[PDB]
C-alpha cells in the first residue's frame, strides 16, 4: 500500500571557472631595400649589303 | 472489517457483496482501493 515519493531531493553543485589568457607580440622593419633587377648591356648591328 | 481499518471520504457498506462509494475521491484513494480489491474477490466499486 505504500506510494512513491513525486520526486528525490537532489544534492546541489556549484561550478567555479576560470579562464585566464594574456597575449604579447612584437614587429619589427627596418633597413633599407635596394633594386635588385636592373636592365644590363645592349649592343646592335644592322647593314645593307646590297 | 479488514478494509474498513486499512482505509481508515470512502464509504463501506456490507450489501451481498462488500461495496465501497465515494462522491470525489482523489486518485491516490481509487489505487489504494483497487489495489486492496485483490483481498476479495467479491467487492463492488
Amino acid at each position: 500500500l505504500a506510494t512513491p515519493s513525486p520526486f528525490d531531493m537532489e544534492k546541489m553543485v556549484w561550478l567555479d571557472v576560470n579562464i585566464l589568457e594574456i597575449r604579447k607580440s612584437v614587429l619589427e622593419n627596418f633597413g633599407v631595400d635596394w633594386s635588385k633587377q636592373i636592365p644590363g648591356p645592349f649592343a646592335a648591328f644592322g647593314k645593307d649589303f646590297v | 472489517e479488514e478494509m474498513r481499518e486499512l482505509m481508515g471520504a470512502k464509504i463501506r457498506v456490507v450489501g451481498d457483496h462488500v461495496v465501497v462509494d465515494g462522491k470525489n475521491l482523489a486518485p491516490t484513494t481509487l489505487a489504494r482501493v483497487r489495489a486492496l480489491q485483490a483481498l476479495y474477490p467479491k467487492t463492488i466499486v
